[PDB]
């Protein structure tokens, strides 16, 4: 334990001397003790950072190196919870302080009194490696995994039967006399590690029928979504949530603004579960940091909410990152970077900006865990350049790294759109891997389909001009026909309602019956159209209301109305002739 | 009184002092001269050797040989009372308005603490200011932050003395019918001059207002330090009246251009490398310290709203004040150079305008139930009257059909009544009537965005309402 | 409009320059005095 | 109604001498109490 | 409507200063007649300990002459220089050991800087 | 020191047109007169030395050339002061630091010119103190600043500058004196930014601090139209204030007039955009009218010779009834236009010569010339219709 | 440098217009060339001893091969031979200073050897006192006949 005394202040920036034997990136309390950081050593003189605000100390007050870096306590206890950038729990330091965060306050991030019901798993004189789980824990209905932290080998000596104990009980002593607790502490600037990370094979299900569908994202992939003003974003991350694959959901805040954080903030706690009737906060993490907390927690919060998520899928599930505005993230980086005097590379940003964006998307993907299990952990970051300009260099760089695009606009939601995907805009770089999956759990000819699909979107987007220029009427039989074709699958499979009962999750079964539908519909529209007959008669077909109609049919009745449609849109045409 | 003499060094605002490791960081000092006069100063850095003093006056008449310093406050604070309601400050609490001191209930740290996350609540309820292109467009819910975009000749002080003088709650539209919960009006000023000054006395003390009012008034002349303390300390007061005594508090923050320069120039004289555009690299972060501090409390009946005002140095909207400005609030209210040439005063352009919480602050039960499709109907009638009135100088009218006619008289009327509204203080209900006074020009099917039950309930009505009040 | 767009670029281009080099002037002053302050003893 | 400010001048006037009157009655009480903390 | 108001509350306000101000007046017009009272060397003596350990080192202390005798035995328990000064009244000052550091314990400067937080006991004292 | 400061009331006359009419400053204000080289800055400081109507004028030519001293010092004896009728150097006083002087010398020539200023304000006088560059005082400043190894702001400039500009500017007012008489000292400053880019920080510092902004143009200095002032980019904070002794002393409805040619001027403004894109030619009669009638403003009211012997000098009611006129015939102009008149024949009407003539008129023929004009702008139409 | 000596070669007073008398004075020409090319120096001294002027011109020299300190001195001493001639001999004086451009890269070398705090793209803070002191230097005095012209020449770095 290291410790010295206060040579010099100015700001937050303080020198301590006699701390020779310090290490480099330590953890220091500063003080009587404010949290600080070193960041220089030089002789016995230590350069420290201080979190918060330094008014108030004087020379010669003690200063205390706790000996290790920036780590998050992994453990039952963190669904649930709300935390800062830092992992200081919000619910008890409002329960201590009051309405305020006053400066100095201590707490942990997993609550030291709760009684957990432990399950061994182990048997003394069992090896055990890093990554192995050695017993069970029931958390909200997970059954939550206790697992040997990633760097302990040894043998079981001794293990406690089951019963209640506390996080901080020594379950599990290695016969060279270690003890194993119920948590762990990770450095959140080192990556985890894996058996292996695999192939991007299989889809990350986002109950959306236009991102499902048209700019899919793989298990274990990234992607990226603009944030203007109006266009629905928070909706549609909170559909997001709720019907994903994941099991677990993972929510950063990075500096938001307070008002919306407080949405954010009292939102989460209203949404139901759909796989269950409980709260949707009872499988969820969320992080919250506003403009006028410390920057050092805003910079560090993206990194502590990519550990917990790789935490999590360590112990072998699914989780869903979710980044809120990785624009506010470089900001404090800059800012950061501001603090040291060092030379700008681009618009005021650090040269080595685009090295932390990558370090932290590169996190996430599908691994083979230690424990021989599969996990995976999915990023969706939202980036929100000032003025929605996309040659601003966090954009750049972010979209050099992600696999997919999603681009919200404002124009559609203005048309009442939603959720408001513009697809001119948006791109997706995981089709190729996932067509055979899709072949062969969807359907032989899905990526004709889409690919069809697609097609038809461009030829109706092509012709806006002379659309705009001289009015509908005035073009030909297929031009029209084309027309309406688009407006058919505007109004009946991007389109989507989140608030409606059926309508909020579409499998991929669904988005495949209702484009052959609209797709059969189209080829026999143009057959008549060849055989003379006019284009309002056929957009006064009743068969449109049918399709019209699909998205709001249910899951377990839709085949049956899928086939009574397909066999009305041939009767429409053929036996009419 | 322990005193220091060992002073070694004096050049520029900056002093120093050996032997003085008694000093605590960021501690508030005084200087004596030789001849007695005594002058302020704030410590910058201490250590062992020596410490550094910046002087908040000029250095003229020290001497390292006669002068001396002693201590004032470990910490800079401000004595704050229920009784500072009718007085003036001069940015470091001191009165200027010839009264005798206040008696301190407590002594508060002018840094405030930040807001839990988790002890926030979402703003529900609004302000009205008497100006109905903010009222009806750009509506103002207490808890937000809304700052207002001026220009270098635009009369931002005007409307920022209306909006004082002016603003107020309206509980019986809530249903509650009962005043119960006072309004009182933050009013710091930075950098002005003596006309602004004047200007200001005069406007708060001529209607009464000053009688539920707190001013900072900090000078152009005045110590730059003083200019950087001023806002902490008036949203000090903000948040002890608003948490303390269930007050609903307005804050109105006169130039926060003049606040950036200032927090630029002490940066430099500290010897920092500056960032973008040559301003601080941590200007983020204490624009952020200074706007978050508003906001309303789960438990709380009080509430804090500010309106930023800040002049766009070169009208740009990219330069690093109004950019970040933009980046931390929830949307701006936006001056127009063309609306105050052509003579229509509060000059103020709804097309650029937002507010980014108004959605929460209408509905049925507060304000009217057909406020929000009002307000979007006028803007984008607006916005069609003013794309028309472009196309009509080259092609001329008569070429034009009968509802472009239409709209170009709608824009012609809508700029001359309603923005132009002059001095008059108008409700809600009265806005409202003008807006649908106007509207009704249009056709009846026109109004493409506003529901059948509140067009066949307002509609139809003529233009009898500036006139009735000159 | 893209030779507009070009021109404004390649002025943001040169102000951007510019800056930089101030900032590296400045860190050379401060590393100067720092230096002459601490050499002197 | 132009002349009512007679009204408020003598409630004023009547105020603060009720107010004189009210704190002269403890002024040594209030001398000693600081005296005593003024003194080591 | 509100000028009334605003005049009575500043009336009111004038009234509380005054009467403070009046009191503040008495005080320090006692704290003169405290050298002819019996106690004022034993005061003074207490003084200057106090004033004298709040300066680790101090090589000399400087009072009144009139008050000189007084500390006079007091100086040679301490192991420290006296001197005389017309000027310094009322209280006593001690001088660090490099003279760079000076500590002034004076009854004026006392009051001056206990004011400030003795006002609201004195007005809760004076209106209940 | 002073007694009291007093609200800003009367005008201060400086005898040109634009300056007195569109952005007036008044008795007790602060202006200032950016531009680049050439624009005719100290044309423009001459002419107020000259004509306006402050009982004592001091000059501070702080780092500027010397033949303009010299030209001062030849010129003023032979020209007479407008109040009393005595010579004009009679009532000057004349600070000189010149270009090549020494450089540290032109913060002190500032403050002996602010302080002579003040001390013939507290004698009750009416002083106008022009300072020709305040720039060069942030040079020097700088220089000092590079020879004391300081850490540089913006632009190499100390970061007390703005402080010190702003303590400078603040001396300016209208007060009562100690010996209660009332006086006001004027102050109009000029700034000479490098390569004429409002952005340096002595004129972004300055801008935050005046309640006058007269920003010159390059373009009209090369087209030779003086004075060459900016109209979209100058202002005036104390238009407002002054419209009581413009109804008392002008005329009653001087400030509608004022209203009706700065809507003018700022429609001209809108419809130039359209013009620059389309061509003149496109517009209809009624824009093709306010084009003419903006063209006849700019050319004919705005426009002043500072070398004429009688355009040099123009009282407000002369600016007044040229106003007046100019109204006048806009709106018959386009009374005329709503019944189909051509706007070729309008332009070709001859009263037009005449308007743009009445800027030379005298003080003394110019109460007969107004009515004359005035009814030969009534008949040009009314009697023609 | 062809408008230069057309201006030295055909520059003359009117005293017929002006009645100023008949007294038709040659004009004396110093000539200061700081760091100037073999060329322009060649045309200079050619068109010079083509007119017939050198009779009564005064050189200074400052080839682009000479050391580029010596440029801080040249403008000095060419005009301080020009104003000893015009105020203590009564000669009319055209001074013609070849390039100015020259003059401040030594200058702003001289600078930045010394670290100056330096003004727009490096050149020092005080070049403008630097060169005021060279270009004030012209004029006419009272009582005396004696004038100074100055012509400077300088090419504006991309125009
Ligand atoms: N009002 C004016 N009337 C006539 N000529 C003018 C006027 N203003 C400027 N000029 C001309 O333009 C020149 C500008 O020079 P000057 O006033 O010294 O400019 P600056 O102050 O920018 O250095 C004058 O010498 C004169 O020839
Ligand atoms: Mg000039």
């Amino acid at each position: 334990m290291i410790q010295g005394v206060i040579q010099k202040i100015a700001g937050p920036a303080v020198i301590a001397k006699g701390m020779l034997g310090a290490r480099m990136y330590d953890i220091c309390k500063v003080g009587e003790g404010l949290v600080g950081e070193i960041i220089r050593l030089d002789g016995d003189t230590a350069f420290v950072q201080v979190y918060e605000d330094t008014s108030g100390l004087k020379v010669g007050e003690p200063v205390v190196s706790t000996g290790l870096p920036l780590a998050v306590e992994l453990g039952p206890g963190m669904l649930n919870g709300i935390y800062d950038g830092i992992q200081r729990p919000l619910e008890r330091i409002r329960e201590k302080t009051g309405i305020y965060i006053t400066r100095g306050v201590v707490v942990h991030a997993l609550d030291r009194e709760k009684k957990w019901a432990w399950t061994p798993m182990v048997k003394p004189g069992d090896e055990v490696r890093g990554g192995m789980v050695l017993g069970t824990v029931p958390e909200f209905g997970f059954t939550h995994k206790i697992l040997v932290p990633p760097d302990v080998r040894g043998r079981v000596k001794e293990v406690k039967p089951a019963g209640e104990y506390t996080v901080e009980e020594p379950v599990v002593v290695l016969e060279d006399g270690t003890e194993l607790k119920m948590y762990h502490t990770w450095p959140v600037r080192r990556a985890r590690p894996v058996q292996r990370k695999l192939d991007p094979n299989t889809p990350f299900l986002t109950g959306m029928r236009i991102l499902d569908v048209l700019f899919p994202v793989a298990m274990g992939g990234t992607a990226a979504i603009p944030g203007p003003f109006g266009a629905g974003k928070s909706v549609t991350q909170q559909s997001l949530a709720k019907w994903s694959n994941a099991d677990v959901v993972v929510y950063v805040g990075c500096g938001e603004r307070g008002n919306e954080m407080t949405d954010v903030l009292v939102e989460f706690p209203e949404l139901t579960d759909p796989k269950t009737g409980g709260p949707l906060m009872h499988r969820t993490v969320l992080i919250a940091n506003t403009s006028n907390m410390p920057v050092a927690a805003r910079e560090a919060s993206i990194y502590v909410g990519v550990t917990i998520a790789e935490y999590f899928r360590d112990q072998g599930f699914s989780v869903a990152l979710m980044a809120d505005s990785t624009s506010r993230w470089a900001e404090a980086l800059r800012e950061i970077s501001s603090r040291l005097e060092e030379m700008p590379a681009e618009e005021g940003y650090p040269p080595y900006l685009a090295a932390r964006l990558a370090a932290f998307y590169e996190r996430a993907g599908k691994v083979i865990t230690l424990g021989g299990e599969e996990g995976a952990v999915t990023i969706v970051g939202a980036v929100s350049p000032p003025g929605g300009d996309m040659s601003e260099p966090v954009t750049q760089s972010t979209l050099r790294i992600v696999g997919a695009f999603w681009r919200l606009d404002a124009s559609l939601a203005f048309r009442r759109h939603f959720p408001a995907i513009n697809w001119n805009g948006s791109y997706s770089l995981f089709t190729s891997a996932l067509d055979p999956w899709y072949r062969e759990n969807v359907a032989e000819d899905y990526p004709e389909l889409r690919d069809a699909i697609s097609e038809l979107l461009q030829r109706e987007a092509g012709l806006q001009e002379i659309v705009q220029l001289v009015g509908p009427d005035a073009l030909q039989d297929a031009e029209r026909l084309v027309i309406e074709v688009g407006r058919i699958i505007r109004e009946d499979f991007l389109q989507q309602n989140a608030y409606h009962e059926v309508d909020a999750y579409c499998s991929m079964k669904k988005a495949y019956g209702i484009m052959k539908m609209i797709l059969a519909f189209y080829k026999e529209a143009e057959a008549a159209i060849k055989r003379g007959v006019s284009i309002d008669e056929i957009l006064q077909l009743p068969v449109l209301e049918r399709i019209g109609r699909a998205r709001y049919v249910s899951e377990e009745e839709f085949p049956a109305y899928f086939e009574e449609a397909m066999k009305e849109i041939q009767g429409a045409f053929k036996a009419l002739a | 009184k322990k005193e220091y003499t060992g002073i070694t060094y004096i050049s520029g605002p900056l002093l120093f002092v050996e032997n003085a490791k008694d000093l605590a960081y960021g501690a508030i000092v005084d200087i004596k001269d030789g001849t007695g006069r005594v002058r302020g100063g704030q410590v910058i850095e201490v250590s062992e050797e020596y410490a550094v003093i910046q002087v908040f006056e000029e250095t003229t008449g020290l001497d390292l040989a006669t002068t001396s310093v002693s201590l004032v406050e470990d910490v800079a604070r401000l004595g704050v009372s229920k009784e500072m309601l009718g007085r003036r400050f001069n940015g470091i609490g001191k009165p200027i308005d010839g009264l005798p001191p206040i008696t301190p209930e407590k002594r508060l740290p002018i840094t405030g603490l930040p807001l839990n996350p988790v002890a926030r609540r979402k703003p529900e309820q609004f302000i009205q200011t008497g100006i109905s292109t903010i009222d009806v467009m750009n509506t103002l819910v207490r808890g937000q932050k809304l700052p207002i975009f001026s220009g270098s000749g635009l009369p931002a002080n005007e409307i920022a003395a209306q909006i004082a003088r002016q603003a107020t709650v309206r509980p019986d539209l809530s249903g509650e019918g009962e005043k119960e919960e006072p309004f009182a009006v933050v009013f710091a000023a930075m950098g002005i001059t003596q006309r602004e000054l004047s200007y200001f006395i005069q406007e708060f003390e001529r209607t009464g207002a000053l009688s539920r009012s707190v001013l900072f008034l900090n000078k152009a002349d005045d110590p730059t330090i003083e200019r950087i303390l001023t806002p902490r300390m008036a949203l000090t007061v903000a948040e002890y009246l608003a948490f303390e005594h269930d007050y609903h508090v307005l804050v109105i923050l006169t130039d926060m251009t003049n606040y950036c320069e200032a927090l630029r120039e002490i940066g430099a004289a500290r010897e920092e490398i500056p960032g973008r555009r040559g301003y601080p690299g941590y200007m983020y972060t204490d624009l952020a310290t200074i706007y978050e501090r508003a906001g309303v409390v789960e438990g709380k009946k009080g509430s804090v709203t500010q309106i930023p005002i800040l002049s766009m140095p070169d009208d740009d909207r990219t330069h690093p004040i109004p950019d970040l400005t933009g980046y931390i609030t929830e949307g701006q209210i936006q001056l127009s150079r063309e609306l105050h040439r052509k003579g229509i005063y509060p000059p103020i352009d709804p097309l650029p305008s937002l507010s980014r919480l108004m959605n929460n602050g209408v509905g049925k039960g507060k304000t009217r139930e057909d406020h929000k499709q009002v307000s979007d109907q006028l803007y984008s009638a607006y916005a069609n009257g003013v794309d028309i009135r472009k196309l009509v100088a080259i092609i001329g009218e008569d070429a034009l059909t009968e509802n472009d006619r239409r709209y170009l008289q709608f824009a012609d009327a809508f700029e001359r009544f309603f923005i132009n509204q002059g001095q008059q203080n108008r409700s809600i209900e009265e806005s409202l009537q003008i807006a649908w006074a106007l509207l009704s020009m249009l056709p009846q099917g026109e109004l493409k965005r506003i529901s059948k039950d509140h067009i066949g309930k307002y509609y139809g009505q003529k233009l009898e309402e500036i006139w009735g009040a000159p | 409009i893209p030779g507009i767009r070009a021109q404004i670029r390649f002025i943001q281009q040169v102000l951007e320059q510019r800056e930089r080099e101030d900032t590296f002037r400045l860190k050379r002053i401060k590393g100067k005095i720092e230096a002459r302050e601490a050499e002197e003893e | 109604t132009e002349a009512l400010l007679a009204r408020y001048r003598e409630r004023a006037e009547a105020e603060a001498k009720a107010v004189r009157e009210k704190a002269m009655a403890r002024l040594d009480e209030a001398v000693a109490l600081v005296l005593k903390e003024v003194l080591p | 409507e509100s000028a009334g108001e605003l005049l009575v509350a500043t009336a009111r306000t004038q009234a509380r200063g005054e009467v403070l101000e009046e009191v503040r007046r008495r005080v320090r017009e006692a704290l003169e007649a405290l050298p002819q009272k019996p106690e004022w060397p034993e005061v003074v003596r207490k003084l200057a300990l106090e004033a004298l350990e709040a300066l680790p080192g101090a090589k000399a202390l400087v009072a009144n002459p009139e008050d000189l005798p007084h500390l006079e035995a007091l100086a040679r328990e301490r192991g420290v220089e006296l001197q005389a000064e017309p000027a310094l009244r009322l209280g006593v000052r001690a001088v660090g050991a490099e003279g760079k550091t000076q500590v002034e314990n004076s009854l004026l400067a006392r009051l001056d800087r206990a004011w400030d937080a003795l006002s609201s006991k004195v007005a809760q004292a004076l209106w209940g």
